[PDB]
Parts: C-alpha cells; structure tokens; sequence
C-alpha cells in the first residue's frame, strides 16, 4: 500500500509540500514551459544515447560503420534510437535558446537571480561542448570536416594581432586541446568520445541539479514585473498541484507529439543526407559552416577582416551573457512594465535569428555586410542595457 | 598552526589532483609535435626528383630544381603540401607534375598550368638550417 | 488586444526562423539532379517482381557484381574488388567477424561484412592498378545512396564527364546508339538503394508506428488537459 | 565574499540546518564510516574511470591493446588511473560487504528501517553486475573465461530438474542475456563495455541517492538499542558538526592512504598477472573460479551434486537478504542487547567469509564437503532469525 | 573490557581475511620457477651499459628479432615476422596507425605499433609455413613477460620440452654443451622485460611520487583528528 | 472516464517503450542462434573423410568412417566438437587424427590414445532428419 511507504519514506508530507502547498504565481505564460521542455528533452537524450553507448564504436576504422551499419539497419529500432538521438540534440539546442531568450525578456537574471544565471550559463556553454563534441562521432564526411572547422577558430587568435604580436604559438587551444594536435587520430576520437559521452552529461546533471536548485531557492519571477507582495494578494497563486503540474504534463505531451514528429517523418535535416560519406582528411565539401547552434557566433566571426578580431567578437559575444545580470541595473524587472528594454529585445531577438540565417549561406561579400549590420545590431542590445538602466534610474 | 595548515596541505593534493587528470586527459603532449622538426636532408634529394614527406599532416612534397603565384624566388629548395585541390587527390612527379584522377597539372612551384583544380597548392612555413628543411 | 499581437509576433517570428532553418532554407542554391523519367519505375520500387522471378534489386545485384565490383568495394553487402574473386579471404573470411551480412531486417548467409581495416590491408594494400592507373581508390558504394540521391546516382553514372568534368570512370553504359543502358544503369541504382532503404514490408511498419505515436501522445496531452480542466472545477 | 552568495543561495541556512542542528547520535561507533567510505570509493571509481573512458575501445582486435597498451604505456599516468579504478573496484567491493555485514549486525533494516534496506539490497545487486561486466572489458585470457563462468551459471538452471523436467531452452538467461548467445563477439563487448560504463553507474546514482535520502528519513540507528529517547536524554547528540563532520574527514583520508598502498605498491593481485595475457576462445586457464565476490556464492554452487539445485541454493541465498527485515521481526533492535543473535551473526560472518576462501581453491571431493559444511551454516542464520524472533517475543 | 574483545575480534578476523585473499592465500599450489641463478644480474636491470656502448635491452632486442622474429611477432616494439621482412607494409606501414612506438615515456620513430586485426590479415592471412608445420600460431611475446614471468620465461626458453611436455618450438639455445646460451636467453628476457617495465628513471618516480601520496593522506588524516580535537575544547 | 483512461494510456505507453528499448539492448534475437540448423548433408562427405564446420561455437568436426569415452555406438555419422583439449589446438584430420602442436592423438570417436590431453572431445548434441545432421 501507500500509508506503509508513508511510515518510512514520508512520501505524502513531501507531496503536500512540493506540490500542494507551493504556491506558485497564477498568471504564468506559455514561455515558462521551456525549462520543463529542456529537462524532458535532456532525459530524452540520455534514455537514447544510453542505447547508442551500446553499439559506437570510438574507432576511425571503426566509426560510421557501427553508426551507420550496425545502428541502422543491423541493430532492431537502432535506427529509431538514432533518429531520436539527432533530433533531441537540435531539440535541445533550440529549446534552450527558448529558454535562456524568454529568461531574458522577464528579466529572470535580476535580483536575486543572478546566481540562477550564472549557472545557466555555465548550462549554456558546456552544452555547447556536449552538442559540439557529440558530432564528431559520427565520423561523416562533413563531421569531420565541422568539426576541424570549429576547432581552427581558435587557432586565429594566434594570428598577429593588432596589438601585441606575440599572440602566435601561445594559447594553442588547436595542438592541446581538440584537434588533438596537427592530426585528428584515434586516439583524439576516442578521448572525443569519452568527455563528451560521460564527462560532459556528469556536470550537465551536476549543473542542472544545481541549477533547480537555485531556481527554488529564488522562486519563479512573475511576468507582470511587481515580484511579490508578501504577506497580502491572496487568489492570485493557485498552487502548484493541480494548476500548473497538469499545464506543464499537457504541454510535455504535445512537446513530445512535434518531438516524434520529426523523429519519424522529417529527418532529413538532422542526420543530413550528405554526413553519409566517410571522412577522408584529403577531399573538403563545399559548404562546410559549423552545426546552427554556433552560426549566429560564425557569422560574427568571419566577416569582420581581420581573423583575430573575429575572434575576439567571437568571445566578447558569449561573455556578455555572463555580465548580462551585472550588465543591467534598474528596480523594474519585467518587459511589460520597461518600454524601452521590448524594443532592445526584439532588436536583439531579429538580429540575432538573422545572424544564424546568414550563417548558413556561403560566404559572399554582401553576406558579409549583412552579418556585420546584424552584429552591430547585437552588440548594441549590449551595450545599451546599462544606458536604459541609467535612464530608468531616474524614472 | 593547524586551521590553516590543512587548508594549504588540501590546497596541494587539489593542485597535484588536478595537474594528474589534465596530463592524462587534456595533453597531447610531446606526441601531438609529430612532426615539427621533420628532418629532411636537402644533400639527399637529386634535381628534378621529389621526395614524399608529411609536415603538419599528409601530405609534403620536396622539390628541388636547378632553374626556372610564385610566392618565393628562386631558392632551388622548397616544401609544398601536395593533395590536390578541388577534390583531394595525390598529385605524381612528372616539367610539371600533374594527379591522374580529373587531369589536374601543376608547376612544380604550385600554380596550375591546366587547371581543373581552381587555387594552386599553398605553401607551408619553412625554415632553412644548413642542410635541413623544416 | 496587445498581448495578442505580441503573440502572434513571437511566435510567428520563431516558426518563420525554424522553418527555413531546419527544412527549406530558400536561399541554399545546392543543386538538383532527377532521373531521366524514361523509365524512373525500375527505381521507385527495386523489390518490385519481374519475370525470370528475380527482382529488380537482385538482378542489380548482378549487374554491379559483374560490371562495377571490377573497381568498387560495395560493403554492407559482400560485394568487394574482383581481384582477386573474391578479394576478401581466401580462404577463411569467416575468421574476421567477418559476420554475414544482416541488414533490416533478414541476414544473407552468402556475403559476409569485413570491417574498413582488416580489408584494404589484406585486399588492397597488396596494391592492384586501382590507386596506380585511376590515381584514387574508387571509395566505396556502400552509403553512397544516402549521401547522394538517386538523381545524382543515375546521372553520374552512363555520363561521368557531365556531372564531374574530368573522370577515369569511363561511361561504361554509352547511350545515343546503345538503347539498352538506361535500364542497366536505373537497375544498378534501384539496387544501390535497395541496400539502404527499408523494404516495402519495414518501411510500412515505421509509418505506422510514427502515426499511431504521435497520435498517442496528442491524444494523452489533451487527456491531461481536460483531467485539468474537469478537476479545477470541483475546486474552483 | 560569502553574503552576496547567502542572499541568493541561502548556503549558511542550509548549513546550519545540515551540519550544525542536525544532532546525530553521540555514541556512534567505526563501523559506523563504512557508508561513507564506500561513497568515496564509489567517487574515485567514477573519476577513474572517467579518464579510462577515454582509450579504451570495446573492440575484441582493439580491447586490451587499448587498456594494456594504450593505458599503461602510451598514456602519461594512465597506469596510475587504472591501477586506481582496478584497485577502487575490489576496495569498493570490500567496504560495500563490511557496511552490509556491520548494518546487519546493529540491525539497521528493522522498523522503520525496512526501505531503506531494500534500497541497499538493490544497490548490492547492481553493484554485482556493474563489478562483473567491466571485468570483461580488459579481454584477458582469464577475463573472458571469468566471464563464461560467470554466465554459464544461470544455464544449469535449464538442466533437468529433479521436478518438472521442461526448464530446458526456457528462461535462457545464456542466449537472450550476456554471453551474446552461443559466441562472445564484438556486439556483445561493444553491449557490455556501454552498460557497464553508462547504463549501471547511473542507476547506482539514483539508487544511491534514495538511500541516502532514506537514511535521513529514518534517521542514523544508534548501536546501543533504545533507538531513540524523544523530547527528553540530552548531552547524548553533540550534533553532525563538527564531533561527526571531522571524525568521518579524518577516516576518510586514513582510509584513502590505505587505499593508495594498493594503489601504488601492491596491485599484483587487482591486476592478476595471468590475466596480462589476450584472451582466446580456444585455450581455457586452469583454475577460472569467478572474482572474489562472488566466490562466497559459487561455493555454494559447484558443491552440491546438482547443478540446478545448486543454482536454486545460490538464489536463495541472494533473496534472503531482501527478506531479511521482513524474516527477523523483534522489539529489540542491536546485538549488544540480542545475546542470542550475537552468536549466531559471529557463525554468519565466519562460514560467509570461510566460503569465499574456499571458493579459491581448487574443487576437490573435500573442498566440496567444507563448502557444504559452512553452506550449512550459513542458511542456519537465516532459518533461525524466525526462531530467536519467536523466542524475543515471549522475552 | 569486554568491548575490546569484541573490536579485536572483529577487525582480527577482517584482517586475516583480506590478507590470505588479497595476498598470499597460502593454499594456492601454484608452481614457483626461478632464474637459474647462473646470471640473474642480466634480467635484473636490463638497461646497464655494457661494452660496445650497448645497453642489455638493446643486445637482447636484436638477438630477438635475429633468432625469434621468424615465428613470433613481438607488437608494442614493432618486431614482426620476418617472412617477408619485414611482414607489416611493404609499403606503406605509416598509413595504418600504425603509430610509432611510443612507450614509456620516450618514442621510437623507427618502429612501428600497427592493430591486431590490420595484422595478421595482411601478414598470417596469406598464410606462411607457421600455422600449418607447428600447429598453432606462436601468439605473441607483447605482454608475455607480465603474464609469465622471468623465471617462468627464462625455464621456457632453452628447454622448451621440459616445462611444457611436447612443443614444436624448439631448443634454439642449447645448453650442456654450448656454455654460450644461458646469458642469450637471460638477454632475452631481460630484453622482453624492458618493454613492460618502466626504466630505472620512471619506476623511481612512481615510487617517490606514491610515497608522497600516502604520506600526503596519512598527515593529513592526523591534522584533521587534532584540529577536531581542538574544536571540541573551545566549545567542550 | 479520464482518471482512468490516462492511466491506462500511459500504462500502455511505458509497456511500449519498455518493450522498444529491450528490443534495442537486451535482444541479441535471431542473430544469435547461429547455427542452431547448421545444414550438413550426409551424402556430400566420403567415407573416413572430415569436413569441418561450427556448431553453438567453433569448432565442429563431421566425422564420417564405415566400419568400427564411446558414448555412441555404430552410426557412420556424428559431430565431434573439434578443439585439442589441455591447450585448445586444432587437430587435423589423419586411421587416427591428431594436433601438431603437442602430440595429441584422437581416434574418430574422440578417445585419445596418446595423450597430451588430459580427457577426450565432448560430443555435442545432434539430430538426424533424413539426410541432415544438425
Ligand atoms: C508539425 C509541427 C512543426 C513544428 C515547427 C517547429 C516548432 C515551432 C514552435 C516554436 C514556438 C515558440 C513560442 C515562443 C513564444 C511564446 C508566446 C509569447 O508571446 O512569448 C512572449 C515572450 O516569450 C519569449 O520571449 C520567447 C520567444 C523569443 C525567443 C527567440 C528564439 C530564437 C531562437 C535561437 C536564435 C539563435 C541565437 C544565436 C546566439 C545568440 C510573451 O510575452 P508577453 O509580453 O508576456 O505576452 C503576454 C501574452 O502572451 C498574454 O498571453
Ligand atoms: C598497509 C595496510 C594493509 C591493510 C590491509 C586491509 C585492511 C583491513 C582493514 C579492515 C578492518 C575492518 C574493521 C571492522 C570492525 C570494526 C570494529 C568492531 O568491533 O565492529 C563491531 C561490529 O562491526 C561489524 O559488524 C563489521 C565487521 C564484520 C564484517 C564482516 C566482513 C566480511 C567480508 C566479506 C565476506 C564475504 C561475503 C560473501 C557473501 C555472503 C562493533 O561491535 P560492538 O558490539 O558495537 O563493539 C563496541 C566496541 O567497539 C566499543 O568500542
Ligand atoms: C531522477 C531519479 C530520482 C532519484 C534521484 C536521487 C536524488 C535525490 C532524491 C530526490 C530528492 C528528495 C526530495 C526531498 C525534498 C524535501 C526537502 C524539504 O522539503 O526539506 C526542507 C529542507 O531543505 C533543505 O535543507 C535543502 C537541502 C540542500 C539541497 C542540496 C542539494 C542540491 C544539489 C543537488 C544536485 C547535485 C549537485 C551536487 C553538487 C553540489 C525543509 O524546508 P525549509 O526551507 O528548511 O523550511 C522552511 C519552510 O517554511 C518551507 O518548508
Ligand atoms: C601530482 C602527482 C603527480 C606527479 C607530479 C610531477 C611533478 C611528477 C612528474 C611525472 C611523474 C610520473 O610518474 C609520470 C608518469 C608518466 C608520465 C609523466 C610523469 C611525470 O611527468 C600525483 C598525482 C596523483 C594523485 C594521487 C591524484 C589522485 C587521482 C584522482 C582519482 C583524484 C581526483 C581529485 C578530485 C578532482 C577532488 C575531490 C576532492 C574530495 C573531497 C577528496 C579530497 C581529498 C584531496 C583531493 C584534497
Ligand atoms: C512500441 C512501438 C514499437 C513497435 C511495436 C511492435 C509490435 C512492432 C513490430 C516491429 C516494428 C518495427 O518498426 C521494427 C523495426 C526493426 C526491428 C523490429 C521491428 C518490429 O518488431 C514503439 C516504441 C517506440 C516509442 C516511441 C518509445 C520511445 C523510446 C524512448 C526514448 C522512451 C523511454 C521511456 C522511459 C523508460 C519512461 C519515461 C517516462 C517520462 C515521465 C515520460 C512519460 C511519457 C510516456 C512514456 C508515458
Ligand atoms: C575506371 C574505374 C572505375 C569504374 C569501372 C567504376 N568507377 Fe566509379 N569512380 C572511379 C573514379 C576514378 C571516381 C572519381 C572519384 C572522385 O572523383 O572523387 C569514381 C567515382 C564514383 C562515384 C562517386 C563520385 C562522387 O563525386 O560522388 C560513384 C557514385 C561511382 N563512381 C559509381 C560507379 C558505379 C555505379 C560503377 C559501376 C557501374 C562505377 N562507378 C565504376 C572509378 C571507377
Ligand atoms: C618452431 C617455431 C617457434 C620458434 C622458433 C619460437 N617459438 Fe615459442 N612457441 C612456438 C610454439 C609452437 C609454442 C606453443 C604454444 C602453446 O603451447 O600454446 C610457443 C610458445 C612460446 C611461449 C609461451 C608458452 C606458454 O605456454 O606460455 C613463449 C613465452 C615462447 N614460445 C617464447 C619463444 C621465444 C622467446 C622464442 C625466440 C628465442 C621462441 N619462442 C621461438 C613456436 C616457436
Ligand atoms: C545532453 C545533451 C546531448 C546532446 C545535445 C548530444 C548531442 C549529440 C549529437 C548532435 C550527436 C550526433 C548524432 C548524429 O549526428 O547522428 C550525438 C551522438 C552521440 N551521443 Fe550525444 N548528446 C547529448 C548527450 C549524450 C548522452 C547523455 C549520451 C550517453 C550515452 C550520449 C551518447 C552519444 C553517442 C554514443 C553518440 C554517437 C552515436 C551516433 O553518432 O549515432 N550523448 N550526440
Ligand atoms: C538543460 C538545461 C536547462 C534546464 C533543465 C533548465 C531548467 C529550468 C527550469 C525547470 C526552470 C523553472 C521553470 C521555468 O522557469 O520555465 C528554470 C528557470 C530558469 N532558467 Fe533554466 N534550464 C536550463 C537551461 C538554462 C539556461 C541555458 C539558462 C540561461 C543561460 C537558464 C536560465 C534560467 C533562469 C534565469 C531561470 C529563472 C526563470 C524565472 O525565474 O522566471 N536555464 N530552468
Ligand atoms: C561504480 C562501481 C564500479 C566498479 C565496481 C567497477 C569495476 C570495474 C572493474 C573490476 C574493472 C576491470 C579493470 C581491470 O581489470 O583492470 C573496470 C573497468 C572499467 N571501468 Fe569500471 N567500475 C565501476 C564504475 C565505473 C564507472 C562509473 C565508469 C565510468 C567511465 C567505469 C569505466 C570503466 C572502464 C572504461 C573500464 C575498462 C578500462 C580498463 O579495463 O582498463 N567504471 N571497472
Ligand atoms: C554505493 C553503495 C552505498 C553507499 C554510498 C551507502 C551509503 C550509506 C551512508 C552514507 C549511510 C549512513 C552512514 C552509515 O550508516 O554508515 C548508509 C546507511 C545504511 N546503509 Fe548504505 N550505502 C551503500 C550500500 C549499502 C548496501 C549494499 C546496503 C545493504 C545491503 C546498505 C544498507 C544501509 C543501511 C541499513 C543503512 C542504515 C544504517 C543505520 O541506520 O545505522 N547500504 N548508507
Ligand atoms: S582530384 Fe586532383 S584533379 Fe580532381
Ligand atoms: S594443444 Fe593439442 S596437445 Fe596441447
């Protein structure tokens, strides 16, 4: 029965208190279904690659022939549990950007979440490195290929700066670091495979744990932008059970339905049929720009002149999402109550869609001045948070 | 003193810790540089003969003529990546030196003569020691 | 009201991004390659019976072992490098693992799997006048269906010099005197796809499996959304 | 500093709360550090093996070319990463039976403590198998045939009973199960190498998990017996921090000293020499008796003249540890107040581990009737709990 | 007290356990060979200098691949058969990975590490004389020391017929009438055993370096008890 | 209902995908049993003639001799399990059959008659179906 696991594991006075008597605000939108989504789609992951764990092989001889004829056509529901893999990562990707840019629009990274944001961020980057890694294992023509794309763009900062020319042999993120040094070999795919099988998803767990953590201990900002009001506003909560814990297991469901629809119908996108050849380090493919999660920081790279500088921009781009709680100061919170931070934001949102498109198109000069209109208009959601700030402070 | 003596005593053990697992996983060290040096003997290379080598990556080739794009000028000695361009190949001495795959020729300082491939063959860095090439 | 225009902005804007993201980006201008349509049924359906009661995957089969395993190591199927016949062991190339061939969902006992190193070590490392004459190893035909399409298949082949402007394949199936090759070369494609796609019985069963799931969890979503909407009312 | 971080993670409310007014018992004896020895042993596992991951390649051409090779020659320090996880392994075997045996004693599964006990049981069994299938991984000449041994063992299950003589080809835990089914090959160490490294240390997490938690729950059982005084017994708690919190630091590092011995000096027996030797399915090594902690069970097995009834014994013995709570059911809680439950644990201990050391040697006429003896007494500590809890009863 | 009984009960039983089962369980037959004591200074340290500046691995080394190499092929140093010689590439043995030996902790750019499965697929696949006159393959002297021995190694050799009954490998050193083969096969060995064991700069390190850690973990235990002691005076 | 539909439609969702993933992980299905048939024709092998297969394993021997351990009486045909026993060579065949490698005679009923090994070839289950050993 229940009332004996009661007696010995309290599970009721931890169901009455977590779910009961929560009392979370009433007036939550849709996009607070997102970090839900990227819990899911994080299980989701895991459940399927521990079923790819089983037959991938970390072999240059040896891979795409275990990923491509073993998992696909030798192995029962391989092909499904691949198909699944493929799609829960770009999944995962798009509902994290979701996520961490309508985390930005409630400006969820204020006080006193800006620890909350921080480790969203660490999130943020070492899921980079778990998608990133994760894609060189197939050992396709053009994930070989991504993948030394990916890895020389930290080799331009060693190319002579404008500024201390020094810079070259020196943070050699290309030798030690991936790339394994001057060859890609067995042993560099192997050590790939490795972190980002076991290492990485460790302090993905770790990170999100923590993460949930923080999120509790801050408690879930608001859209309208007051906060709170402590001790008064009743009718206004709702808790947690039945309100939202039923929302959010509808919302998973259909999450779920659009997830499988791409698993099933439409995944000529997400294993592309070209990545089907195996990787010769003697023939480049054409179009060869890195996954879509890092084009909106190629087409920032790339098309500034100068390779270091692109570079720098490159990092200046990712580093101020860390700032960004530190970044913006001001008593008001949300966006339906800051006028001049929504139109920032969709400056910010539309150039930066933009940037991801443009990254994606081959490299032509107009190409180039569009992605460094668009990244200027990026760069200027940054460098404006503190102006609005400023402004507001004086009301 | 105590208090602060265990705290420097486990500041090293997670010091050393941490030098252990970065020299086992993220170094490359000493084995990546393969090779660097590269030693190839200029006295050993016979003119308009080419010798096969591999710097930063397969392939090298070594070229020696006596006379004669064209990033340098005549130094008789010289090493260029050689893998064809446009897709890949390994291009065969002989005066030029052409890959059988499409029909790619190439001028044994890089340039194409008949080009299928669309660039020429891009120098990599080299350094003069007597008689060594890098 | 506003709140519907910030809606239908934000999340108008978000599908217009995935959309020409993730399926029909319209401003890629990779190309596009058909078959001929003078036939386009030999490849459409290669498990499709014929007389002699051999199907056209088989009778593919044939015609690649015959006319192209003289160049072309197609694995993930048996088929390997004519020379020697077969280039694999000779004798015991069991003793490899080295399994027999057992693709979706049925194994061929006859053709057996030598993985990417044990051959071309044993095969070609004993180098025959592939990598000599041609000047590059013919790569491999096995995954080459899924990385190029049938269009790209059928107009590389009986034509190499359009597609690719200098090639040492020859034509090896001329057309324009010869009306006999176009079938050849569709069979030798249809049996090229045979080896990488679901036959007629499996790629039923995953359609079906993907309708009745999503079907499954749309239906459980609005399960759950009318269990909410019903047990908010005895409350309030 | 620390106050930002207390504002917006609240860390000193949670320390206070956990260490500081947790007040544990006071009276807490050494074998009370075992639980916490094996959740170091099983964090060095972890980070061990998380740097073995990264060359060993579950190829039969390839495994022990990579772990004998690779590990031990071409990588710097990988020698001393698998001499920790081949060394962490039977340390963390050792200190999980000494936690089991001295939760036993004090009987720490009795009300309300029986979940808790489950708990452990099930971290046991998937302790067994996580310890059993990264055995095979190194692929030496022994490993393989430990191995077969291993998984041969529920085959004379199939054997013709002495009743119902149809469990031939049924429950064929051989084919279906490891082994692959009729040959060892590369699919099924390619299966065994991801489950082992993936699939079972992450249900060891969870399940560790909900132990600890669990323990909470119920609360640390102290050694004397009364099992709690409430509301009243003070100057008997000296609570967690820091009577407990440096106790259990300080064992902690004598125990990884210890630990580090093996590590360093003396592993000629975690790596056995004869198992420096790549495996072959046609030679088979003289003496294959299974790895020590599974001895204690497959002397129980391989001594009674039959082979399905000595899998039925080895069954047995292995469920009556989950029953073990519900099979002794007595007011009266530790051994230092059972005088009768004292002797027969002492009998418990030395025919249990007596079993274990005649499952070394080799099987002769009298090993077989020792094995038998201590058999014997060993199942009397499980029929007889019943009989001193009937006998308790009355007092 | 009758508590001390108890605690030297139970850790004396504990002890005595896990001593005669993680070292020394004194009821274990297992056979001991030794050296011949007729040398014993030539395995000992295998890298002592020796006249013709030749260090003892190095004399061994070629006395290996001069008399041994025509049956066995010692990988993790690059010997293998000599039929052909060498048996790996011929041509190119760098284009497998085929990697140079690169042991602890210094490489060795003139020989090469090449995979199980490349070898003995171009090598023993086209089978030479061995498999088919001995029987059995001679597997492999890699890791044959730390899976034998030097006793178990040094008795092998020079007298293969009496550790094991009938073996087609033959004498090849034969004593009791030539004074000669002792040190030959003490060479040998000592050879085979400094390819598994570190050099005398290495396994001194490992040595000083695992000093230092329990060294390391026992102070710190203590500092912790004291510090603990101490904490409980201020407070009682 | 829907209290109860819910329930057993995720009830029926997990059964699925339990089902799925040990489809995936734990089914070595009908791949495994390779060869339980092992089609052997008796009419193909000629008298005092071996011809060698695999049964359950490597390896098999079909042993076939007109005239006459000895589990089995006179038959002409059966399956010995063909691997030298105290080291595990292979014996070939010739009238007894040994191993080079040690010395190990065999009769063609698997007793040895001078032993290097120890015990004789264990005889593996068989079927008669017509002309057809399995
Ligand atoms: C068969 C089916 C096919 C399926 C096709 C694929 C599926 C597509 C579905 C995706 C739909 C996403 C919906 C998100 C929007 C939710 C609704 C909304 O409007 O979200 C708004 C803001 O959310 C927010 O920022 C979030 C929105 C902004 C996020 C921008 C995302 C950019 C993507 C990545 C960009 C690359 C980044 C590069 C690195 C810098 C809410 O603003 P409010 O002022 O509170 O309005 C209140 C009203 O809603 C009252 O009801
Ligand atoms: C260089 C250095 C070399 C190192 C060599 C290796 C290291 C060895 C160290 C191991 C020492 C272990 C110490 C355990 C004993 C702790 C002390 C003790 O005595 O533990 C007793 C009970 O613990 C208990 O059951 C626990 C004891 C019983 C556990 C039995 C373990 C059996 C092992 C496995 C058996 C195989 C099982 C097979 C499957 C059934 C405590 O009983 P009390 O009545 O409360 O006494 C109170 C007094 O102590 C007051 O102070
Ligand atoms: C997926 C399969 C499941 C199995 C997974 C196993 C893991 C965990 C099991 C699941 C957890 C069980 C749920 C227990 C929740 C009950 C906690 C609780 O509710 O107890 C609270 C204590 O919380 C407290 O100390 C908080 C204690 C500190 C929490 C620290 C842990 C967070 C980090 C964990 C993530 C890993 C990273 C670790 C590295 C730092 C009491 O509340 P208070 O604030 O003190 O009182 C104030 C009142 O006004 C409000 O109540
Ligand atoms: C450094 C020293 C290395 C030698 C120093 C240098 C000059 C010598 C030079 C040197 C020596 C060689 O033998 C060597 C061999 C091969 C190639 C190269 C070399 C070499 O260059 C010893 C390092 C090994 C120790 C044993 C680390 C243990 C391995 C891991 C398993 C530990 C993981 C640590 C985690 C991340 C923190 C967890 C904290 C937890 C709460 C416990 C706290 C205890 C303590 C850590 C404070
Ligand atoms: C069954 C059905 C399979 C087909 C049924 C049979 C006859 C058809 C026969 C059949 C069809 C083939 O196409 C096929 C192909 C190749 C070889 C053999 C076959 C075959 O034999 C679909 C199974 C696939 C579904 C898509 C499972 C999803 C895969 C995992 C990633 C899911 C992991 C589930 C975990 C363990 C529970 C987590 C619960 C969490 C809170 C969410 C709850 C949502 C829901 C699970 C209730
Ligand atoms: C004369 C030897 C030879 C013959 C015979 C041959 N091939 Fe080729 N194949 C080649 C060469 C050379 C290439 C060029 C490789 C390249 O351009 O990268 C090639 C390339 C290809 C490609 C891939 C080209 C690309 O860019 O994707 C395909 C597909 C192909 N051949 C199909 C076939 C088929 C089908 C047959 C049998 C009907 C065949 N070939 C017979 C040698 C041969
Ligand atoms: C006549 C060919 C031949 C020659 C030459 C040869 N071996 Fe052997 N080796 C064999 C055979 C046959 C065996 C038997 C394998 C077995 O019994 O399992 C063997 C076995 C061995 C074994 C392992 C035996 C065991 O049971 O562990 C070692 C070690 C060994 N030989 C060493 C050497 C050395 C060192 C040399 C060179 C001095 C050498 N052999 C030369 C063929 C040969
Ligand atoms: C958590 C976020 C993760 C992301 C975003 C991610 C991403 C990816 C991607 C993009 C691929 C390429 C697949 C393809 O191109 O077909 C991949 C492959 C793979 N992933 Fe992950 N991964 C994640 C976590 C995990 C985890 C937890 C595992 C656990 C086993 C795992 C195991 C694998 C394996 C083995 C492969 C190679 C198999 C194959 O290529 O088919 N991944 N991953
Ligand atoms: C695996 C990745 C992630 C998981 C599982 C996750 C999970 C969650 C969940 C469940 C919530 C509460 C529900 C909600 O706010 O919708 C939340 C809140 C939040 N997350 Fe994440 N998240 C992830 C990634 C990120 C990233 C990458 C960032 C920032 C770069 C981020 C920043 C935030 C913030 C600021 C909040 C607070 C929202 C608020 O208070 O309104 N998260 N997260
Ligand atoms: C948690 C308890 C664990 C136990 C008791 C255990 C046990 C073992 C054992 C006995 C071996 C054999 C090593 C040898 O014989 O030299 C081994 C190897 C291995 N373990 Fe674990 N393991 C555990 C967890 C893990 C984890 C969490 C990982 C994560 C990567 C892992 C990865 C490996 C790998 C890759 C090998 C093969 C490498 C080699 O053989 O050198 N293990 N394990
Ligand atoms: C990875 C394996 C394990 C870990 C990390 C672990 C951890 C712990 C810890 C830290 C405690 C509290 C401190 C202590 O009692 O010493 C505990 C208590 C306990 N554990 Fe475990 N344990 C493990 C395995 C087991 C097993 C295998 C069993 C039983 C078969 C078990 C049964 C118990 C019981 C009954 C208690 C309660 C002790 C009491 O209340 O006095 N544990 N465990
Ligand atoms: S590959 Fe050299 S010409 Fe195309
Ligand atoms: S192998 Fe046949 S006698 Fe030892």
């Amino acid at each position: 029965i229940v009332d004996w696991i009661d007696e010995r594991a309290h599970v009721r006075e931890i169901y009455r208190t977590q779910m009961v008597e929560y009392k979370v605000a009433k007036n939550l939108t849709f996009p607070y279904v997102f970090g839900i989504l990227a819990l899911v789609t994080f299980a989701i992951q895991i459940i399927s690659g521990m079923v790819l764990i089983l037959y991938y092989k970390p072999s240059i001889a040896d891979a795409f022939d275990s990923a491509t004829y073993s998992i696909m056509g030798e192995i029962p529901f391989g092909w499904l549990f691949r198909h699944i893999h493929a799609t829960g990562a770009n999944f995962f990707m798009a509902i994290v950007y979701l996520h961490m840019f309508t985390g930005i629009y409630y400006n969820a990274y204020k006080r006193p979440r800006e620890l909350v944001w921080i480790v969203g961020w660490l999130i943020y980057f070492v899921l980079i490195l778990t998608a990133l890694s994760g894609y060189l294992l197939p050992w396709g023509q053009l994930s070989y290929w991504g993948f030394i794309v990916t890895t020389e763009i930290p080799g331009s900062l060693a190319d002579a700066p404008i500024l201390k020319p020094i810079f070259k042999a020196i943070a050699e993120t290309i030798v030690l670091w991936m790339k394994g040094g001057y060859v890609v070999t067995d042993v560099t795919l192997g050590r790939v495979f490795g972190s980002h099988v076991l290492i990485y998803p460790l302090i993905l767990l770790a990170l999100v744990g923590i993460h949930l953590y923080l999120v509790r201990a801050a408690g879930i900002s608001n859209p309208e932008g007051i906060e709170y009001d402590k001790k008064k506003n009743p009718d206004k909560f709702v808790p947690f059970h039945p309100y939202m814990t039923l929302k959010e297991g509808a919302y998973v469901m259909w999450y779920l339905a659009v997830f499988f629809f791409f698993v099933f119908f439409h995944i000529s996108h997400f294993l592309p049929p070209e990545n089907f050849e195996p990787a010769n380090p003697l023939k480049t493919p054409a179009h060869i720009a890195p996954e879509w999660y890092l084009l909106g920081y190629y087409e920032v790279f790339r098309s500034i002149p100068s390779k270091f500088w692109g570079f720098v921009a490159f990092n200046a781009l990712l580093l101020l999402l860390l700032l960004l709680p530190f970044l913006d100061f001001s008593p008001l919170k949300s966006a339906r109550r800051r006028p001049l931070f929504f139109v920032m934001f969709v400056i910010f949102m539309i150039s930066s869609m933009a940037l991801t498109i443009l990254g994606t198109m081959p490299p032509t000069p107009q190409n180039a001045k569009l992605g460094l209109i668009f990244a200027a208009l990026v760069f200027a959601f940054f460098i404006s948070l503190p102006i609005i700030s400023f402004i507001e402070y004086g009301w | 003193f105590i208090s602060i003596g265990i705290g420097a005593l486990g500041a090293v053990g997670g010091l050393g810790a941490l030098y252990a697992l970065v020299r086992v996983m993220l170094e490359p060290s000493e084995i990546a540089a393969l090779g660097a040096k590269t030693e190839i003997d200029v006295s050993k290379i016979q003119p308009m003969q080419v010798r096969v080598t591999s710097w930063k990556g397969k392939t090298l080739f070594a070229i020696r003529l006596p006379k004669d794009y064209e990033i340098l000028k005549g130094h008789d000695v010289f090493a260029l990546v050689g893998v064809c361009t446009h897709l890949g190949c390994i291009p065969l001495w002989k005066p030029v030196f052409h890959c059988p795959c499409h029909g790619g020729l190439y001028t044994p300082y890089g340039d194409v003569i008949g080009g299928p491939p669309p660039r020429p063959l891009f120098i990599p860095p080299q350094k003069l020691e007597g008689n060594k090439l890098i | 009201t506003w709140g519907l225009i910030k809606t239908i902005f934000f999340a108008g804007s978000t599908l217009v991004f995935f959309f020409l993201l993730w399926f029909y980006n319209p401003f890629k201008h990779v190309e596009h390659y058909e078959v001929d349509e003078e036939v386009k049924a030999i490849i459409d359906n290669p498990w499709k019976k014929t007389e002699s009661g051999k199907t056209i995957a088989e009778e593919g089969r044939e015609l690649f072992i015959a006319s192209c395993s003289s160049c072309h190591s197609l694995r993930y199927d048996g088929i390997y490098i004519m020379s020697v016949a077969a280039n694999p062991k000779w004798k015991n190339i069991e003793k490899t693992s080295g399994r027999p061939v057992y693709r979706f969902g049925t194994l061929y006992k006859d053709r057996f799997f030598v993985p990417k190193d044990v051959y071309e070590a044993f095969a070609h490392d004993d180098i025959q006048g592939l990598k000599a004459s041609l000047g590059q190893v013919p790569p491999d035909l096995s995954s080459m269906y899924l990385a190029r399409g049938e269009g790209y298949l059928y107009q590389f082949i009986l034509n190499p010099q359009k597609v690719l402007p200098g090639t040492t394949m020859p034509q090896l199936f001329n057309p324009q005197f010869d009306p006999q090759a176009k079938e050849k070369v569709a069979k030798i494609v249809a049996y090229m796809k045979s080896v990488n796609t679901p036959p007629p019985k499996e790629s039923a069963k995953r359609t079906v499996m993907g309708v009745i799931v999503i079907a499954y969890f749309i239906v459980m979503g609005l399960l759950l959304w009318k269990y909410r909407e019903n047990l908010l009312k005895r409350l309030g």
